[PDB]
RNA sequence: AGGCUUGUAGCUCAGGUGGUUAGAGCGCACCCCUGAUAAGGGUGAGGUCGGUGGUUCAAGUCCACUCAGGCCUACCA
RNA sequence: CCAGGGCUACACACGUGCUACAAUGGCGCAUACAAAGAGAAGCGACCUCGCGAGAGCAAGCGGACCUCAUAAAGUGCGUCGUAGUCCGGAUUGGAGUCUGCAACUCGACUCCAUGAAGUCGGAAUCGCUAGUAAUCGUGGAUCAGAAUGCCACGGUGAAUAC
RNA sequence: AUCUAGA
RNA sequence: UCCUCCUAAAGAGUAACGGAGGAGCACGAAGGUUGGCUAAUCCUGGUCGGACAUCAGGAGGUUAGUGCAAUGGCAUAAGCC
């Protein structure tokens, strides 16, 4: 929210000075964020994904979709249509607020922290990182839960290539070692 | 036909060596070698055993 | 109560609770509670945040949970790259400090499998 | 969003010991205590100290002294 | 390559236990010069060692290095199965047969075959 | 862990290093000294330390300074 | 020649019908009993399921294709 | 005769031990109660310094006097509440200290971090009838240093034999 | 159940 | 007995102890209607996660799917919800 209101004035201008766009709508703007959590171990413990989706409902804002096996594989004992990973594609106001709550209280609480990498770009302008635990989010007690469960945030931006998207996030003082 | 000729009668009449542990001595009957080794024979190291036999086999 | 990584005790006295941080055992904890000035048999349940702020910077003096793993691993990985005696012992998992290796050494050399 | 399937999104107030308050919206419950944040954290001094650790000859010089 | 084959002779328990210790001797010799040794068959003894142990040794000129070991080998020692502690004399016998590979056993050449077709009875 | 007063060397090694200062580079300098530490001025040299039967030549580097010479010459040769 | 039926641990066999998981006796390795061996007692490893290719989410199994073994038939002239 | 290495190597097996698995216990403080020994190119107070191994000057004593030498289990008071833990201490990283010409292969000991295997152990199996078994500490020889071994000493102190 | 063969 | 292809000679039909394969069912919804949607397989980045689980983007354009044999079809979709 507040760094959306920092976006619309100083990050738009902050990139209009840099990559000298003759238009304004050529500036990147972050489309959405898709928190995945591919729990996998619903094949053996069926009631695991109840709490594994209930975690994303409290980390993010809203209620998660629980997704299914596309084509069935015998490498992992899943039949097609089996609930194997829960996701939330949050966007709008809640994506600015989850991203704002990401770089403020969630990134610096990572244990044995190096700084987020910069090679986690797909060659398109989309940043995708993975987090190990839950407890970089304050909504988890560390005492109420019992599982080593973690997710992997996927930041989707409308930049053309990732030379541009690294500038878009690094204009939000995103860590980038 | 050949194995019977090479594998001897089995009995102790000396047939092509001894291995004398109380004296410590080894005697190959041909090229009447008198090596006193028996720890330098019982882990390989029969280089000195075989080598004068191949010399006195390339003698003919 | 989140100093240097995690630190979650439960009704445990404070010097025993601060051992949980990698990089401080019993002594260095009494150096914390000596310097930062907390009584020893208080609990981190009782220990409020206006006390903890004197400890989140006090354990931060000596190298703790985070940076000490790459300190230690940096020294080990140094020794392997030297190609000295001891790095030639760290490559293999044989005891560095000159122990018996004929009979003992199942700590360094793993379980008695083969 | 939809109604009566989503959890609450109460705007709560944050607090670290550093002195950096930014109130924010989540489902933590009542209050937010912190110790580090986007500031007051070694993102810029802890990413400086982990690099420089080598150097051995001046160690040997710290034992002769003459 | 060669077939090293140690049969135990006189002293059927003790020289079985000693043919174990000639097989370990050339076993220790073939490992020195880096030759492959492989126990193709081994009739074990009663108290250790073997009554016969035929083991193919391959390598680099195995036969010319080891063709001289065929024959007996008389063994003077105090045995292992000796409760009175006196010397007993035994013998092991070794053979060394060379590699001698295979060629096609029939030449099914029908120009050698006189085909005689006659009436059945 | 050793000898708090005086990092230890031998004169037949040390003066050989002193002459190896002005000699430029050399072939490996046949020394049997293992009980000596490596002074920092030996960097660039290639002295060969006796392991017991052969002299292994080892290049003194900035990492390998306070250690002794016999660190870098493994005696027993396993599998 | 076809027709029917084997092939699974080092050996002898189940497991195959019934598609998702490999077992038994003996042998073998290790430790006890014993003066020492056998017997015995305790502990353990050991398989890509004859090689080849399809179907299937997955082949030891199901269908072809063979390869090595076995039985039966091969008659009227 | 000499220098370096080795007898300390490590896919494993066997023998004897030491430490444990804990709450009749661990830790912190205060405190009590011995025997037997050794000591001069030795034992070494006292006092100071060092977190600690120890370092500086150094009194005494070839000793019933001087030195190692604070005996520990014990008792009192807290504390931890059954957790692989305030159990256990391997293993490792760093800095040390002593002796010795010399501590890399390969010494012992301290401090700080480390904190693994281990929850009484299969078939079998050994010692032990009383100050014994068990447990607790101490001393000597060998020796520059270097014992969990050996040789000795005392503390507490059983159940059992039809 | 057995314990070969050199006083 | 029945279905599909080839033989079958560009309508239909057409034999052989000719070459290849399936059926003796399934489904109260896998039927109807309205509304919505578009694959397979690779590459890049990503928590354990792996060549092969879920995510995001890109390439590709039916190489997918069609309850089951093959042919014919099928995006207006007959495939998916």
């Amino acid at each position: 929210a507040k760094l959306h209101d920092y976006y619309k004035d100083e990050v738009v201008k902050k990139l209009m000075t840099e990559f000298n766009y003759n238009s304004v709508m050529q500036v990147p703007r972050v489309e959405k964020i898709t928190l995945n959590m591919g729990v996998g171990e619903a094949i053996a413990d069926k009631k695991l994904l109840d709490n594994a989706a209930a975690d994303l409902a409290a980390i993010s804002g809203q209620k998660p979709l629980i997704t299914k096996a596309r084509k069935s594989v015998a490498g992992f004992k899943i039949r097609q249509g089996y609930p194997i990973g829960c996701k939330v594609t949050l966007r709008g106001e809640r994506m600015w607020e989850f991203f704002e709550r990401l770089i403020t209280i969630a990134v610096p609480r990572i244990r044995d922290f190096r700084g987020l990498s910069a090679k986690s770009f797909d060659g398109r302008g989309n940043y995708s990182m993975g987090v190990r635990e839950q407890i970089i989010f304050p909504e988890i007690d560390y005492d109420k839960v019992d599982r080593v469960r973690g997710l992997d945030i996927t930041i989707t931006t409308t930049a053309k290539s990732d030379e541009e998207g690294r500038a878009l996030l690094a204009a939000f003082d995103f860590p980038f070692r | 036909s050949t194995r019977r000729n090479l594998l001897g009668s089995g009995d102790r009449s000396d047939r092509n060596r001894t291995y004398n542990f109380p004296q410590g001595r080894v005697t190959d009957h041909r090229i009447n070698l008198t090596l006193y080794r028996l720890d330098e024979v019982m882990e390989g190291k029969l280089d000195m055993l075989i080598e004068p036999i191949i010399q006195e086999h390339q003698a003919d | 109560a989140r100093i240097a990584g995690i630190n979650i005790p439960d009704h445990k006295h404070a010097v025993i609770a601060l051992t949980s941080i990698y990089g401080v055992g019993k002594t260095r904890s009494k150096a914390i509670l000596a310097a930062a000035g907390i009584a020893e048999d208080v609990k981190i349940s009782e220990l409020s945040e206006g006390q903890i702020d004197t400890l989140r910077d006090e354990v931060a003096k000596f190298v703790v949970e985070g940076d000490l793993r790459r300190e230690i691993s940096m020294s080990i990985k140094r020794l392997m790259d030297l190609g000295c005696y001891r790095g030639l012992r760290h490559r293999r998992g044989l005891p560095v400090r000159g122990q018996r290796t004929k009979t003992n050494a199942r700590t360094r050399k793993g379980p008695r499998k083969p | 969003m939809k109604k009566d399937i989503h959890p609450k999104y109460e705007e709560i107030t944050a607090s670290c010991s550093c002195g950096n308050v930014m109130k924010i919206r989540s489902t933590v419950g009542h209050d937010l205590n912190l110790d580090v944040c986007s500031k007051c954290h070694p993102f810029f001094t802890g990413k400086q100290r982990d690099v420089a650790t080598g150097g051995r000859v001046d160690r040997f010089n710290k034992r002769f002294n003459i | 390559n060669a077939f090293l084959e140690v049969r135990a002779g006189t002293g059927g328990d003790e020289a079985a236990l000693f043919a174990g210790d000639l097989f370990r001797m050339y076993s220790r010799y073939a490992e020195a010069r880096r030759w492959r040794v492989e126990i193709m068959s081994a009739s074990e003894g009663e108290h250790g060692g073997y009554k016969e142990i035929i083991a193919k040794i391959s390598g680099d000129g195995v036969y010319g290095r080891l063709k001289f070991e065929s024959g007996g080998h008389r063994v003077q020692r105090v045995p292992a199965t000796e409760s009175q502690g006196r010397i007993h004399t035994s013998a092991c016998t070794v053979a060394v047969m060379p590699e001698l590979p295979d060629a096609e056993l029939p030449d099914i050449n029908p120009a050698d075959l006189r085909i005689d077709t006659f009436r059945s009875s | 862990r050793s000898l708090k007063k005086g990092p230890f060397i031998d004169l037949h090694l040390l003066k050989k290093v002193e002459k190896a200062v002005e000699s430029g580079d050399k072939k490996p300098l046949r020394t049997w000294s293992r009980r000596s530490t490596i002074f920092p001025n030996m960097i660039g040299l290639t002295i060969a330390v006796h392991n017991g039967r052969q002299h292994v030549p080892v290049f003194v580097t900035d990492e390998m300074v306070g250690h002794k010479l016999g660190e870098f010459a493994p005696t027993r040769t396993y599998r």
